């Protein structure tokens, strides 16, 4: 998380730091919305390009942490993966139509004033604070240059016409992006390493925090794409309900 | 699930973090 | 269950063995709803005339048994409870007006094709099945006489003006009842230590199996009374959505 | 939840007990 800045305690504890096995390696990032329901961008896990084929022994993750370094003793918490699953039209190959993923956890996981998961969209939610001119929230680990500490910067959602106009790739309907206009001077961006990791916006109604996205490719270190969670719910009850037993 | 994106130290304690104003300046329709 | 039959294995794997702490007694039934919430029926925990003031602590329940003796090892499953919770408006003074109780569990709990728990009825499902003519299924474990195993007994539903002119107590539309009349000779209905468990039918539609009561007062050793779980629908939702973490 | 009712020895085993017949002889509208 580039420009960014210090995330206090228990901000965005729906948080997941998305670790890999042998070695010892953080990976993406990635989000909790149920009690064993983690939320993820597919890339993380399946990409051929970078010799990606990551199965479900091979990661643990990290939830309800702040500091990247160090271990909170009793504060957070070990969890491995009973089973992942990448969307089954996900595509590698042109734009990263469908970038996300979910991975059920092995055990079940207790919350906590630093666990805790966050809300998926409804219809409202996600027709009235997607938009023009709005802001989420994208917290994130990754470069500065290393953070000693949990970070998160605030980007604002750029017009469909404009995302299109600026970057190379087709952006599908199932991504939208965000970023800052050089315009103002507000720099800022989802760096690589981020991905994976929640796009939030606190709903002016009910006060609740709503993942809206993922971040897909932020780059940063151009807008920073992310897969537009909402457009591919649908999908995601399918998984849970039938699954997650 | 249904107590979902509330977080313990904030909205359950009524507080607010340093920068979630910054967010809400952004949206209110006209 | 009295003129009740063997049940085979797995037949009602969200049966649930209401078990007091100190001594080692049978209680009443209850029923397995989700992976921590067992239905159950008030006057099981709470009634002042049998010094009844049950506890969170001062019992256990037992998950995915045939036997009541006996225990089958790594077959069935210990659990403690984490919380109680009668209903608000319940009514033990007069007509046991709302009898019925929910009681979260210590930690949760793993399914098997000898535990698993039952559906819900929902709107078509309660004012389909529901009816004169109709037939449910209570199981259930109290005399004879006594049931090496799990018994299973299907009882007929009894039109609304003929469980009234036959009892003594005013019914509310918060219970329904259920049991063979005089008339032809099947004999059979819940015996009392019954009580909690679960009334249910197979859904035609979906092929699931729905709750639809909960043995208020079964008597047999007239008429078995049961609380209309779907008239109190609306109350569970609220205690499961709000604790239940 | 969501998987409810359906025991795993039977509705999807493909399997019906002794007597659940029993109680689908009594339904049926008209
Ligand atoms: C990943 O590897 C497995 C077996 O090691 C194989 O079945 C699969 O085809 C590979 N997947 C991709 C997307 O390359
Ligand atoms: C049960 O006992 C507790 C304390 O031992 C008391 O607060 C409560 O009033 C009693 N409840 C009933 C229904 O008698
Ligand atoms: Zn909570
Ligand atoms: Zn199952």
């Amino acid at each position: 998380i580039v420009e960014g800045s210090d995330a206090e305690i228990g901000m965005s504890p729906w948080q997941v730091m998305l670790f890999r096995k042998s070695p010892q390696e953080l990976l993406c990032g990635a989000s909790l919305i149920s009690d064993r329901w983690v939320l993820t961008a597919a890339h993380c896990l399946l990409y051929p390009p970078w010799d990606k084929n990551f199965t479900e022994n091979d990661l643990l993750v990290r939830i309800g942490k702040h500091s990247r370094t160090r271990y909170e003793r009793n504060i957070e918490k070990i969890s491995m993966l009973e089973k992942i699953y990448i969307h089954p039209r996900y595509n590698w190959r042109e734009n990263l139509d469908r970038d996300i993923a979910l991975m059920k956890l092995k055990k079940p996981v207790a919350f906590s004033d630093y666990i805790h998961p966050v809300c998926l969209p409804d219809r409202e939610t996600a027709a009235s604070l997607l938009q023009a001119g709005y802001k989420g929230r994208v917290t994130g680990w990754g470069n500065l240059g290393q953070p000693s500490v949990l970070q998160v910067v605030n980007l604002p959602i750029v017009e469909r016409p404009v995302c299109k106009d600026s970057t190379r790739i087709r952006i599908t309907d199932n991504m939208f992006c965000a970023g800052y206009k050089p315009d103002e001077g507000k720099r800022g961006d989802a760096c690589e390493g981020d991905s994976g990791g929640p796009f939030v916006m606190k709903s002016p109604f009910n006060n609740r925090w709503y993942q809206m996205g993922i971040v897909s490719a932020g780059e940063g270190c151009k807008y920073g794409f992310y897969t537009h969670v909402f457009r591919l719910k649908k999908w995601i009850q399918k998984v849970i309900d039938q699954f997650g037993e | 699930e249904a107590d979902c994106g509330l977080r313990p130290l904030f909205e359950k304690k009524s507080l607010e973090d340093k920068t979630e104003r910054e967010l809400l300046e952004s949206y209110i329709d006209g």
